[PDB]
């Protein structure tokens, strides 16, 4: 797994020039293995990892000041990274240009909520199966 | 150090003091069952495995 | 006054026998009988009873002839045979009152001022108790209507000494229900508890239907309690009650998820030491 | 039970923290105190 | 395990071959800081007869350790610089330095934030010693590697601190243990159910 | 304790006759107490069989006796008082939880009363716990 | 004013100057001493009505109810609920006193539960009286 | 009239009703919790008023139809529940 | 059970109901002393002794 | 006593000087028949000077 | 049908039963008891009456028919009138209260640190003095800070009166020291019992030495005390026996002198 | 519960748990012990 992590650290940090370095180096492995195609989505998803980043320490960051941080070119760029990256779900926020902040989702407190619930509803169905399937399968000889 | 229930918040400049409900035992008695209970099935894994 | 009227099984099983014995030989529709019982404080126990001989028309509804000297002998025989029990009213086993009742309990208020008129209906329902008991109250009405002389209901329960709970499991235990919460028995006591609570609110919008149409005159100890129910209706959509409900059962289900824990390993458990026990089998048998 | 033949094949538990900074906190504090 | 050690056998240090008692009295004050919580450190290492004693000799490392108990935050990191250059030139904490500097740094900002719901990323930075800029950097470092339990808000320069209720880390561990304990006992009983 | 009795003829056991005959397999279903044969049970008197007569109309008014009203099936637990309940229990089931690591590792090494102990217990809890659980739901919709 | 002093209700001090000051002609020379301390009954007596119908009253207007200043009437529960004998938290910033314990989930539930019980005891005598009712009516 | 779901009574509402303005429609509240006639409290920071009781009185025919009318939807909202939860638990009813 | 084993200054057990001997109880007597047998063996050890 | 295959008892101290007369004897007697009825036995006696 | 059998049981564990004392433990299942009618029966105890506690000599209850065991009683004399003078109360002897800690709190609040050095509890102290200088009153005042009981007597109560007593009174106090876990027991004046070898040439300074033995005994012998502690108030401190003064498992010595200029001065702000 | 208490004849004492035991009760009521 060593190329992968060359690969890892490149999208952490973001460095698209590490990254090209990576894919160069390594790129045999990688369409040996099979994962050419998932490797420049990749690209993609590295500045969808940056966003996510962002907005998972961060509450209001500006726009202004996501351009930079995640590196892009104008506030308007940012909009439309930043729009997408909501779409596709990875980072829950909100946003708002009549002053240009992209405040995120106040946390509520999830355990006034039916979270814990259907947590516990999956994992107490799972324990009991298990008991029936246990139960079940104790044959005995004759 | 713990000497009385409140937080400070340094936006509008306020302490707010509250009353933090007990630590409720029986989260911690199903914690440490559960722990129990994964040395068990740890022992468990052994003899069965083991002997089969 | 009196509260509450707790009545025994030996009054109900009694009841049941003079009704039975006298509906093989004839049809009466009504036996009509005499209660036997202790005060203490407020709270009338009835212990005993005894038919005393009635036979009325059932067109004319006002001649009747209960046997007062055969009342006041039977009693006499009683009290030698028990003397701490004295009459404290009377019954009948008709499943509604008749115009009768009040010359009825007029006569048996000589022998007890305090008289309990318990309506024993033999014929079994599956929601209520068997026994619903009634007092004479004649008093001006404070809301100026005319008055006459009618019953008032007084709180009924049926309770049983040792003596009687000792016959009652014996002669129960054949379809006795377990007295523990089996899971299966306290849905079905929720179940039942949903027939019990619908029942009621149908009688009680038929009173009102029925109200409303006119048919009945308007009762305003009934109209109070029922906006008084509707006054202590609660409200579920307030959101400091569903914080703390949706707390609680989180709370609950962590122990039910824990409990499934323990569930599952102990079943797995099980399942080895069998499968250790066919092995061994299994070997032993080819060796 | 079966290997799956159809597929050919420090002590220290790190976690991350292997970035490339300007010392950890010595130059940076320096040029802190020194812009302020 | 060596903050154990070191507190087990700081009143008898007997092995002068491998390094002068100053020296161990420094170690066991860094290792101490690095992995003790308050309460302890404050039992055993602030309160501790030789390892104040000897910090009277040592002025740079009494300092230090007295800076972070008492809350007084920029001298902490002060005397943090002075100690990693220090360990760096070490040869046995000398791959460590970049953790060790990296936990006392977690530690200095959970302690400030320990007892705060909304702390003014200017007052913090007063408090520490440095800018605006050098701890929004850290913060979002911080806080990305999931250490620290703070969210930043730039806009209007306001570090909220979402730390979770007691029940509802109860509740998150208990998630995440039963989660293992579910993971071990399925595998068991799909294994030999069959 | 009820038992039926009935005399044996003075001119019945000396003449050379048993007490009473017997044509049916019924008669030696229920066995006798030695408290009777002490006295005599089979020397002067018999004992007749017992047999309890019930209708169907008394065994509900009897029925009646500790029938539970609706209101018991429908209400709640005093919330106060369940949750010290499961604290108590989910305790209790602790400490047999450790007992029964110790006791699987001790027999699984040198080759049960803590499985039994933890099985009623769970029991006890979930049965409470889901009783408790739906009986609010049920009200919380039935009630409004 | 015994009257007053024993009804719920509050009783504002300005208008009981008004109408019973007059009585006071102890209450002479350190009767001034005497009247402050009435003052304090007074203003006692409407914080204990106040923290019996009422769960958050703002101080702009519990200094109205009292007669006192902004400040005065916090520093007297202030000193009532130090010494423990009004049962007032005081959100300084915004106004907010409060007279309400916080509410236990455990208790809000127990109300409901509560509510919920007299409810089914009051349909089922409720229920008993109509069945005597209807009983009586069909008959005539 | 108003039911428990809205029961929270708005000091507004209160001086829209009977005329008085609402700087003593606390008073009123006041001297009608203290005659025994509504229980409840007085939440003024929001301006509300929390009513958990009424003295209850005698009605004419039309609100007694009223009552008739809600209890016949409490019933349906019952007997929904009713079969909702014997439909489901049909194999554990003993 | 054989009468060999009923000696003298022994306890038995008799039926409540016709007086009948059914068992021959622990012979024991004097409390005073029936509790002085050593249950519990000490935890000293010769090792413990020295000289 | 804790390295014995024995029945090991003790009588240490004043144990046999109880106040009633006839009792002493009577005592001494009954645990003799209860180290013969437990044989082999050790029996311990701490202090025989005061007994 | 099992829940209703479970049931039955339940219910043989009835209410009006008669209490009892269990004798002895016959077999599996079944065991002889004695009734507080004085007679003695011979029964079959239901399952699982926690026969870890049906010890021999034990207080139970029994069904009336049958005499069946069917419950364990739960069932003093001295530590109960709680104690009120307090460590505050005393002034000065300092070096006394540390040494009567050590000997008797330590030892049942934090033995941790005792196991680390490995060492025995010193259960077993005595106090010197002059008439009065304040022993009983630092008795009273780890009565005051003790958690497990003080059960106080004065040697004049083993010097009672008939051959024997003297010895049955020590051993009942040891046994109650014993039955309590970590209890205390203070003997206020030992001089009068604890005595020289004296060849008793009479019958009665003999029963005065068996006193002595019987409580040398019990403090030391085949029964090792479990957790239990001893304090001793001679006022003598020179004629006791070299046995009782045994400098092992009998005693530790302490002294408490009469009040220096210290001790007075805090004696007088202690009490004024 | 029911002063002044008169526990008279001391002399006339083989006797050792009368001691002057000295309890504390409610405030008031004495003794003239001669
Ligand atoms: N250090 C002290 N502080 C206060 N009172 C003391 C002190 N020492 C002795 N006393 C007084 O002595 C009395 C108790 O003496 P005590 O200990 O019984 O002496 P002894 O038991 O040796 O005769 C108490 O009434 C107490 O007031
Ligand atoms: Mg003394």
């Amino acid at each position: 797994l060593m190329p992968y992590f060359l690969l890892t650290q490149a999208v952490r940090t973001g460095n698209l020039a590490k990254f090209n370095q990576v894919l160069d180096q390594f790129g045999e492995k990688f369409q040996a293995d099979g994962t050419y195609t998932l490797i420049i989505r990749l690209r993609h998803n590295v500045i969808k990892t940056g966003v996510r980043m962002i907005s998972l320490s961060y509450s209001r960051i500006s726009l202004a000041d996501i351009a930079q941080k995640l590196q892009l070119d104008s506030p308007e760029d940012a909009e439309f990274i930043v729009a997408k990256a909501i779409r596709d779900g990875v980072i829950e926020a909100s946003i708002n240009h009549e002053k240009g902040y992209v405040q995120s989702k106040e946390m509520i407190d999830i355990y006034s909520t039916r979270e814990p619930q259907l947590a516990f509803h999956q994992r107490i169905s799972f324990c009991l199966d298990i008991h029936n399937m246990s139960v079940k399968a104790m044959r005995f000889p004759p | 150090d713990k000497k009385f229930h409140g937080i400070l918040d340094q936006g509008e400049g306020v302490l707010i003091i509250f009353d933090e409900p007990p630590v409720d035992k029986t989260y911690e008695a199903a914690l440490e069952t559960i722990q129990n209970m994964s040395k068990v099935v740890d022992s468990l894994y052994n003899k069965a495995k083991k002997l089969t | 006054a009196v509260q509450k009227v707790v009545v025994h099984p030996l009054v109900l099983l009694s009841v049941v026998d003079h009704f039975n014995r006298i509906g093989k030989v004839g049809n009466q529709k009504r036996v009509v009988g005499v209660l036997l019982g202790s005060w203490q404080k407020k709270v009338l126990d009835v212990s005993n009873s005894f038919a005393v001989p009635f036979d009325e028309d059932d067109k004319d509804d006002s001649v009747w002839f209960l046997d007062h000297d055969y009342l006041e002998n039977m009693y006499g025989m009683f009290k030698k045979v028990n003397a701490r029990e004295r009459i404290v009213g009377w019954y009948h086993t008709g499943p509604k009152l008749h115009k009768n009742d009040i010359a009825i309990n007029e006569l048996m208020k000589r022998y007890c001022p305090n008289s309990v008129l318990v309506i024993i209906d033999v014929k079994p329902k599956d929601l209520g108790l068997p026994t619903e008991a009634y007092i004479s109250v004649e008093e001006v009405h404070d809301d100026g209507t005319p008055t006459s002389k009618t019953f008032e209901h007084v709180t009924s329960e049926i309770g049983a000494e040792e003596a009687e709970e000792v016959g009652v499991e014996h002669l129960l235990r054949d379809i006795k229900d377990t007295t523990v919460g089996t899971l299966s028995q306290r849905i079905t006591n929720q179940v039942h508890g949903l027939k019990g609570l619908n029942s009621k609110l149908l009688d009680i919008r038929s009173y009102l239907e029925k109200v409303a149409t006119g048919k009945l005159p308007i009762n305003h100890q009934i109209i109070y309690q029922l906006q008084d129910v509707f006054n202590l209706l609660p409200d579920v959509s307030l959101q400091e009650f569903v914080k703390a409900f949706y707390l609680k059962t989180n709370d609950q289900m962590v122990v039910v998820y824990l409990a499934s824990l323990i569930r599952s390993v102990v079943a797995l458990h099980n399942l080895i030491n069998n499968k250790i026990a066919n092995r061994d089998a299994e070997k032993k048998e080819g060796q | 039970d079966d290997e799956f033949e159809e597929f050919p094949a420090h002590v220290w538990e790190d976690n991350w923290d292997d970035d490339n900074v300007e010392d950890d906190f010595s130059n940076q504090l320096r040029a802190e105190l020194e812009k302020h | 395990q060596a903050a154990e050690l070191f507190l087990d056998t700081v009143s008898t240090f007997t092995s002068y071959e491998l390094m002068d008692y100053k020296t161990f009295v420094t170690y066991t004050v860094y290792v101490s800081m690095i992995a003790l919580e308050r309460p302890d450190l404050r039992e055993k290492v602030i309160k501790g007869a030789e390892i104040l004693e000897v910090l009277h000799s040592l002025p740079a490392v009494r300092q230090y350790l007295f800076s972070l108990y008492e809350c007084r935050y920029s001298v902490f990191f002060q005397s943090l610089a002075v100690v990693e250059q220090e360990m760096k030139k070490d040869w046995l904490f000398a791959p460590h330095y970049r953790y060790y500097v990296r936990e006392m740094r977690i530690h200095a900002y959970s302690q400030l934030l320990e007892s705060y719901r909304s702390l003014t990323l200017g007052y913090m930075a007063e408090a520490f010693g440095v800018g605006v800029e050098f701890i929004d950097q850290e913060l979002s470092r911080f806080i990305a590697a999931g250490r620290l339990h703070c969210k930043i808000d730039k806009v209007n320069e306001i570090v909220e601190t979402n730390r979770p209720d007691s029940k509802n880390w109860q509740y998150q561990e208990t998630i995440k243990k039963g989660d293992l304990l579910l993971n071990r006992v399925q595998k068991l009983s799909r294994v030999i159910n069959m | 304790v009820i038992d039926a009795f009935r005399l044996i003829n003075a001119n019945m056991m000396v003449l050379g006759h048993e007490p009473r005959q017997t044509t049916s397999n019924l008669g030696h279903l229920n066995k006798p107490s030695i408290q009777a044969l002490i006295h005599g049970l089979n020397r002067h008197y018999y004992s007749i069989t017992i047999n309890y007569r019930k209708n169907e109309l008394e065994q509900k008014m009897l029925l009646n006796l500790h029938k539970k009203s609706w209101m018991e099936g429908l209400t709640l637990q005093d919330y106060s008082e369940h949750c010290k309940h499961n604290e108590s229990v989910v305790k209790e089931m602790l400490e047999l939880a450790k007992n029964y690591n110790k006791a699987v590792e001790e027999e699984d090494k040198m080759t049960q009363d803590p499985k039994r102990h933890l099985e009623e217990h769970v029991d006890v809890l979930m049965t409470s716990n889901i009783v408790q659980c739906l009986a609010a739901m049920l009200d919380t919709v039935v009630f409004k | 004013l015994l009257k007053l002093f024993t009804t719920m209700e509050l009783m504002r001090w300005s208008t009981l100057v008004e109408d019973y000051g007059m009585e006071l002609r102890g209450s002479t020379e350190e009767g001034e001493k005497r009247w402050k301390d009435l003052k304090n009954r007074v203003v006692e007596h409407n914080i204990r009505i106040m923290a019996k119908y009422y769960t958050r009253i703002t101080m702009k207007r519990m200094a109205q109810l009292l007669d006192l200043s902004v400040d005065e009437s916090e520093a007297f529960l202030s000193n009532l609920v130090v010494n423990k004998t009004i049962f007032a938290k005081v959100d300084r910033l915004a106004g907010i006193i409060n007279f309400q314990r916080p509410k236990d989930p455990n208790n809000l539930l127990n109300d409901w539960s509560q509510k919920l019980n007299s409810l089914m005891s009051l349909v089922n005598k409720t229920t008993h009286l109509i069945a005597k009712e209807e009983m009586i009516h069909n008959l005539q | 009239t108003r039911p428990a779901n809205h029961r929270q009574l708005t000091f507004e509402e209160i001086a829209k009703s009977a005329k008085i303005t609402v700087n003593e429609v606390e008073l009123l509240v006041m001297k009608a919790l203290s005659v025994g006639l509504v229980k409840g409290s007085i939440d003024e920071v929001d301006k509300r008023v929390h009513m958990t009781w009424v003295q209850p009185r005698v009605l004419d025919l039309q609100q007694i139809k009223g009552m008739k009318d809600r209890l016949e939807f409490w019933c349906t909202d019952v007997k929904s529940m009713e079969m909702l939860v014997e439909h489901q638990a049909h194999d554990i009813l003993t | 059970i054989d009468i060999n084993d009923v000696t003298p200054n022994c306890r038995v057990a008799l039926r409540n109901d016709s007086y009948t001997l059914h068992k021959i109880l622990p012979n024991k007597v004097d409390p005073l002393v029936s509790l002085m047998m050593v249950e519990k063996v000490p935890d000293s050890t010769y090792e413990m002794i020295g000289g | 006593a804790h390295h014995t295959d024995c029945t090991f008892i003790r009588v240490s101290g004043s144990e046999l000087v109880q106040k009633f007369i006839g009792e002493g004897a009577r005592m001494v007697r009954e645990l003799f028949v209860m180290a013969r009825e437990h044989a082999p036995s050790i029996i311990f006696m701490d202090e025989i000077d005061s007994i | 049908e099992f829940l209703h059998a479970q049931e039955e049981v339940k219910r043989i564990q009835s209410i009006p039963l008669v209490i009892g004392q269990f004798l002895e433990a016959v077999d599996q299942n079944t065991a002889i008891v004695g009734s507080t009618t004085g007679s003695n029966y011979y029964v079959r105890i239901l399952s699982t009456i926690d026969r870890e506690l049906l010890k021999p000599n034990a207080s139970v209850a029994l069904h009336k028919h049958s005499n069946a065991l069917v419950d364990v009683l739960p069932p003093m004399l001295t530590s109960d009138q709680k104690p009120d003078v307090m460590y505050a109360d005393i002034g000065g002897m300092d070096i006394q209260k540390q040494e009567v800690r050590e000997a008797v709190e330590l030892p049942l609040t934090h033995f941790e640190l005792y196991k680390q050095i490995g060492i025995d509890p010193p259960r077993g102290v005595l106090m010197y003095g002059p008439p009065g200088c304040g022993k009983t009153m630092l008795a009273k005042a780890v009565a005051h800070h003790t958690t497990a009981a003080f059960i106080r007597v004065v040697g004049s109560e083993f010097v009672q009166k008939y051959l024997g007593e003297g010895p049955r009174m020590v051993r009942d106090v040891f046994r109650l020291a014993k039955e309590n876990a970590p209890a205390i027991i203070f003997i206020d004046e030992i001089d009068a019992i604890a005595t020289k070898r004296f060849d008793a040439q009479t019958g009665a300074d003999r029963e005065v030495q068996r006193i002595l033995l019987e409580l040398l005994n019990q403090m030391d012998g085949f029964d090792q005390n479990v957790n239990v502690k001893v304090i001793m108030a001679t006022n003598r401190a020179d004629t006791l026996d070299p046995a009782l003064l045994r400098p092992g498992r009998l005693d530790r010595k302490i002294e408490f002198p009469l009040p220096d200029r210290r001790q007075k001065r805090l004696i007088f702000s202690t009490i004024t | 519960d029911h002063c002044i208490i008169f526990m008279d004849e001391i002399d006339a004492l083989m006797e050792l748990l009368n001691q002057m035991d000295g309890f504390d009760t409610l405030h008031r009521v004495k003794m003239i012990m001669a």
